[PDB]
């Protein structure tokens, strides 16, 4: 399989239904933690609605086609494909110094690590414990404490780059982009403790107001996924996953639409293979 | 000996009836199963010699269950529970070869392998010396929740392949319509099917059935399709035309255009047009979804529409489910909490106490505010159109007080006891797939008891599109007065624009961030503040009112909501925003 | 004996693990093409350390009270000729999705029902004679023979059971309860069964996991004949069934 | 279980918040004080804490019966939350010193901390002050 990373662009905003509470349009969540999350119904249709509007040649196997054949698109992947629930890695969180830092609880992140390690790919570094901040933060005031919306945290910041949070920070500054967000990433890393991080999650959420209340995740979000493999590509026979695979590599376009509302821009996301 | 004891029993109540797609289905069901129990009863009480204790079988839904005094010698009484096991078999056995014959359609094959072992009787006698009347009360009860926990069946035949019926998962198909996919094939038996012989029809051949007992590609079992051509089944009691859950929530309108306009009144109760049908001209939707009869059926359904749009008769998709039982049954029937030695009158006082609730509970629910299931002693079941839940729901409580409750009070040990009963309201919408809504009531009426040790409450919820719930649960009385009282009067304040309901969303947001992770904020003063502030900013004033007595009003209707008391006794706060929330989305779904 | 260990309320049938093992076995040797000592030997859903064992029905209710056979005095249409009856009359309602003592249970077998307090996520299985390979994610262990630590003794099923009459062995004969399952011999006194579970195929009525069934030695069988020829031993009707993981009972 | 930290602030600034108003509505003139808290964060908006706690400051009356009591009361209530309220980032001035004169010796981290800091109460104490008071 290959993870994929999702990062937002504009405020995405999945339809969950209807709800008797507060926010009049709520987003999608997790049934029993809150986290935020987007259904797979939604994001294998707009991946197929991208492939079906694309047009372009690729090489795949020996042969060479355009993605634009309603056969290969309707073989491959769906009308049924030999090719999950998307899931939240980061979040923003309002800050003091530095504008805005990027927070992640260590679940999320054990989370993540069971989740890649089927990929095969192997990190090398224990996760960072819980309250911990990279080598070269720009978020510490008075050095001991960070200051996020108009709250105070303690925090110790790490002495060496051996350290679990340097490390983490790095592999995700070269691994997630392909100038300034990657020299951001590399700093601006904070991670909370597990239970503190779900009020951040419930109450921090943008909602606009046009009378009834919608909302949506806020931008520069990091999410990720992952993605499996088991005629025009028929070839002597599918080594393997290598061809399904193959042409979703190759076939994968920069940038999608997704959720609702998309007549006025929201929902924009683009999308990485790790 | 010569006197013994009785208790009858059909085992499946629950799973049985709560298999139904459609209003008609669960009637039926319920009908099903009061039959045999009546048919059961008449046969003992018109053959031999007794006297039946708990259900009057002169009433109309008897229960499942039902027990008398009969006296016969030992020898013979093995006798008598084969009789009665051998005439409910025959019964149910006739009624469904009276189904199949009713269309005149040829049987299809497995039928009778699949009406005649989904049910179960059960009895129980016990010796009676007539000098304690507790103990063989006591032992018999005892005996007969033991015995059943022996559940025989017997297996399926090695006939069984088949694809369900979207009704049940455990059963073949003995039943089909072939929708618009294929235009007509034999092919359907050998791939869709994937079985043998499963009599079907053409989505364009509609003589031998009609439209109301199949549609689309409908697959049903035996039970299925014997609990809903029941219409034919030639029992005169059966009530031929029964609203759907649709038509229960247009009961409102129909009747508010009865007073403006005469002629159509003929239409409306011709049962001539399609009830769900009117839903989807509202949404900006064409007819074309759902084939008609089109003998001016889709002309008088489009009149309706029009004649509703024009007079401003404005209608809500959503309907609402209510059942509650009595608490604590088994104490009471059993003589723990009554006179030493005045059980056996105080259980024919009782009988007949419920036999004249149940005719109230049946003559008082009628449209527009509804339509009764069933409902019989303590049990009960029915739907409500979503302006009238409250009142019928206090309706209900001060009748069953009034009627069974205080007029026995002299049997009572202790005169500071009561007999009451809890309640669970489920909001749905129509769309919405029954059995969920039903199994979900059930939750919700199986949790209000688990209150405190008093029970005497009640809990609404409102199901949502995704598949969670939101609760309240509330004490019927908090000082005096009953609390779905206080959310009439909410209701019609913010539905006449006299309170914006601004101060329940503030609400919401300022209190929000004080919740700890279960939710018990304990700080008294801010609440009590933080309440009347916004409630006295939220009032409004009219345009007749002057600004000398605004400032009297705005006094006088913050000492009648009592949302104070409702705080102090909501047991936590979660619990009274979401009350409040729930409060407000009634207040929305109805005319304002 | 290689136990896997799956990952993600109800602990699915047997009939769904075997599709699911055998079909990843085909997806590496696609040439294999047009098995057979595939057998599987009991089902377990931990998702806690220790493994969790289903709460018996014959035991009924914070704390479970354990009930007594009492032949009873009453005229019934009950097959069987005794009932289980709770020996001091209370409120007792049975335990409903109620989780066995997780290891404490084989006390509840032993016959020490002390206090067998239970609760009001990963599934493991047992499996041989085929291999698969090493690594919902699943991964695959050895062991040599770690098991449930073992005239009359009941019959717990920790697994859905598929007989052919319904509800008794089909040795046992309605007449009056007489047969033998599995050699050993046996005569029906008593039962406490839950609501039946419905499970191409043909559907079938199954025991549900809780199920107790009380016997009779019926003969003179040696300790260990006996103590062997049921304990953590599929007990079904038909072989091809056995074989699919039905009726995983001890003793 | 033990509270989280975004929670345990909250609920010490809505108790300080309505001791004060309490303690505001005792002296002789309630109406002044009710009046003054409304002002002091669109004051903070406009030009920023430093010239506005001056002024605040400057309008101080000794007596306890004179109208400009309410700003000597803010001065003081006000001078009280810092002390707590930043866990440590201007306690160690505050000690020996005026509050205004520890608030112009500050950098710009520090200035803008205290500056959310104090719009953070005021939300709360003008919330109450606006209630316990007609
Ligand atoms: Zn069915």
């Amino acid at each position: 399989a290959r993870p994929f990373f999702i990062i937002c662009e504009t405020p995405l905003h999945c339809g969950s239904g209807n709800d008797i509470g507060n926010v009049d349009l709520p987003i999608q969540r997790e049934r029993h933690t809150d986290f935020p999350k987007i259904e797979a119904s939604s994001l294998k249709g707009g991946i197929r609605e991208a492939f079906e509007e694309a047009d372009k040649d690729i090489k795949v196997g020996s042969l060479t086609i355009n993605i634009s054949d309603k056969s290969t698109i309707s073989l491959a992947f769906g009308p049924a494909g030999a090719l999950t629930d998307a899931r939240i890695l980061l979040f923003p969180v309002k800050s003091m110094k530095g504008v805005f830092a990027w927070v992640t609880c260590p679940q999320v992140l054990e989370r993540f690590k069971s989740d890649l390690n089927l990929c095969g790919v192997n990190l090398g570094f224990e996760m960072p414990q819980a309250n911990t901040a990279p080598k070269d933060c720009s978020l510490f005031i008075n050095g001991n404490k960070i200051v996020l919306e108009e709250y105070t945290f303690e925090i110790a910041r790490d002495r060496d780059e051996s350290g679990n949070c340097t490390s983490l920070a790095n592999w995700l500054s070269e691994n997630l982009f392909l100038q300034f967000w990657k020299e951001k990433i590399k700093k601006d890393i904070v991670v909370i403790s597990d239970d503190e991080f779900r009020d951040f999650v419930t109450l921090s959420t943008e909602v606009i107001t046009r009378l009834f209340t919608e909302e949506y995740l806020p931008t520069d979000t990091v999410l990720y996924s992952l993605a499996l493999t088991t005629g025009i590509f028929k070839q002597d026979s599918a080594n393997e996953e290598d061809m399904v695979m193959e042409f979703f590599t190759t076939g994968l376009p920069e940038i999608i639409q997704l959720g609702g509302n998309a007549t006025i821009g929201k929902g924009i996301a683009r999308v990485k293979i790790l | 000996e010569n006197k013994f004891l009785f208790l009858f029993t059909i085992t499946p109540v629950q799973s049985f009836i709560n298999q139904a797609r459609k209003a008609q289905d669960l009637y039926a069901g319920s009908f099903m199963l009061s039959h045999f129990s009546k048919a059961a009863a008449n046969k003992l009480k018109m053959e031999f010699d007794c006297e039946i204790i708990f259900p009057d079988i002169a009433n109309n839904s008897i229960p499942n269950r039902f027990a008398a005094v009969v006296n016969v010698n030992e020898n013979e009484a093995q006798a008598v529970g084969d009789s009665l096991q051998k005439a409910v078999e025959a019964e149910i056995k006739r009624i469904g070869d009276s189904v199949i014959n009713g269309l005149k359609i040829n049987k299809p094959n497995g039928f009778d392998e699949q009406l005649s072992s989904y049910f179960t009787v059960s009895y129980l006698f016990v010796p009676y010396n007539e000098d304690d009347y507790k103990q063989c009360y006591s032992e018999l009860e005892s005996l007969m929740g033991a015995i059943k926990s022996v559940r025989a069946f017997s297996q399926y035949p090695d006939s069984e392949r088949g694809r369900k019926c979207s009704i049940c998962g455990e059963r073949n198909v003995k039943f089909y319509r072939m929708a618009e996919n294929e235009k007509d094939i034999e092919r359907i038996k050998k791939l869709k099917l994937f079985s043998n012989d499963v009599y079907a029809v053409k989505n364009s051949d509609y003589r031998e059935l009609g439209p109301r007992y199949l549609q689309a590609g409908e697959g049903l079992c035996g039970v299925c399709f014997t609990k809903r051509g029941l219409d034919r089944a030639g029992i005169p009691e059966y009530k031929a035309k029964f609203p759907s859950t649709s038509k229960i929530a247009l009961f409102d309108a129909f009747k508010q255009l009865r007073e403006k306009r005469g002629d159509l009144g003929t239409i409306i109760d011709s049962d001539n047009y399609e009830p769900q049908g009117i839903f989807a001209l509202k949404n900006n939707k064409n007819l074309d979804d759902f084939p008609e009869l089109s003998e001016m059926e889709k002309k008088n359904t489009r009149e309706l529409y029009e004649a509703m749009e024009d007079y401003k008769i404005s209608y809500s998709p959503y309907y609402a489910v209510m059942l509650f039982d009595g608490d604590s049954m088994g104490e009471w029937l059993s003589g723990n909490k009554i006179k030493d030695e005045k059980l056996k009158e105080f259980h024919k006082e009782l009988t007949k106490k419920l036999g004249e609730f149940a005719n109230a509970v049946r003559d008082t629910i009628k449209e527009p505010l509804g339509v009764t299931v069933y409902a019989g002693g303590e049990d009960f079941l029915g739907f409500f159109n979503i302006k009238y839940l409250l009142e019928g729901m206090k309706h209900l409580r001060n009748k069953f007080n009034e009627l069974v409750n205080l007029p026995l009070k002299d049997f009572y040990a202790d005169n500071t006891y009561n007999m009451t009963f809890s309640a669970g309201a489920v909001i749905a919408h129509i769309k919405t797939p029954l059995s969920e809504v039903l199994n979900w009531a059930r939750k919700v009426e199986q949790e209000a008891k688990d209150i405190d040790d008093t029970k005497d409450a009640f809990a609404i919820a409102v199901l949502k599109h995704s598949g969670e719930i939101e609760k309240t649960v509330f004490k019927w009385r908090v000082n005096d007065t009953y609390t779905t009282d206080l959310m009439s009067k909410i209701v019609t304040e913010i539905n006449n624009d006299r309170l914006s309901n601004t101060f329940i969303k503030k609400l919401n947001q300022e209190l929000i961030k004080l919740l700890d992770k279960d939710g018990n904020y304990r700080d008294d003063n801010i609440i009590k503040a933080e309440i009347k502030r916004l409630l006295m900013r939220s009032f409004m004033k009219t345009k007749d009112e002057d600004e000398d007595a605004f400032k009297k009003r705005k006094a006088e209707t913050a000492k009648e909501l009592q949302l104070h008391n409702l705080l102090i006794h909501s047991n936590g706060v979660r619990n009274f925003l979401n009350f409040l929330n729930i409060t407000d989305f009634i207040a929305r779904q109805a005319k304002g | 004996m290689k136990r896997i260990t799956i990952n993600a309320i109800s602990l699915p049938y047997p009939s769904m693990i075997y599709g699911v093992l055998r079909s990843l076995y085909f997806s590496h040797n696609i040439s294999m093409l047009k098995t057979r000592n595939l057998k599987i030997k009991g089902i377990y859903l931990k998702r806690a350390s220790d493994l969790l064992f289903p709460v018996p029905m014959d035991c009924v209710v914070e704390k479970l009270i354990p009930l007594m056979p009492v032949k009873a005095q009453c005229i019934s249409n009950c097959k069987t000729s005794a009932v289980l009856r709770p020996e001091k009359g209370e409120q007792i309602e049975s335990a409903e999705d109620g989780w066995i003592d997780k290891a404490a249970m084989e006390e509840y077998l032993n016959g020490i029902y002390e206090n067998m307090s239970y609760s009001k996520t990963t599934i493991v299985v047992d499996i041989d004679g085929l291999e698969i390979p090493d690594a919902a994610s699943f991964k695959a262990i050895d062991i040599d023979e770690t098991s449930i630590l073992q005239e009359k003794i009941k019959l717990y099923i920790a697994t859905p059971a598929i007989f052919k009459k319904g509800w008794l062995p089909q040795t046992i004969d309605d007449r009056d309860l007489e047969g033998e399952i599995n050699g050993i011999g046996l005569k029906l006194i008593t039962a406490a069964i839950g609501r039946p579970l419905y499970v191409p195929k043909p559907m079938k009525r199954a025991v549900p996991a809780g199920s107790v069934y009380y016997f009779e030695i019926h003969g003179q069988y040696s300790n260990e004949q006996i103590i062997n020829a049921l304990h953590d031993k599929a007990i079904s009707d038909r072989e091809q069934d056995r074989q699919q993981g039905f009726g995983i009972a001890y003793v | 279980n033990n509270l989280t930290i975004q929670k345990s602030i909250e609920r010490q600034r809505a108790a300080f918040a309505y001791k004060c108003a309490e303690a505001g509505k005792s002296i002789t003139k309630s109406k002044e004080y009710k009046a003054y808290v409304k002002n002091i964060p669109m004051l903070i908006k406009t030009n920023g804490i430093g010239a506005t706690f001056a002024f605040v400051k400057a309008k101080s009356e000794a007596d306890v019966d004179k109208s400009g009591y309410a700003y000597k009361l803010i001065y003081e209530q006000t001078t009280e939350w810092l002390k707590q309220e930043p866990k440590g980032l201007i306690y160690e001035k505050l000690n020996n010193t005026d509050m205004v004169k520890a608030l112009v010796e500050l950098d710009s981290d520090k200035y803008r901390a205290v500056t959310n800091e104090v719009l953070a109460l005021f939300v709360w104490l003008k919330r109450f002050a606006e209630g316990l008071i007609e």
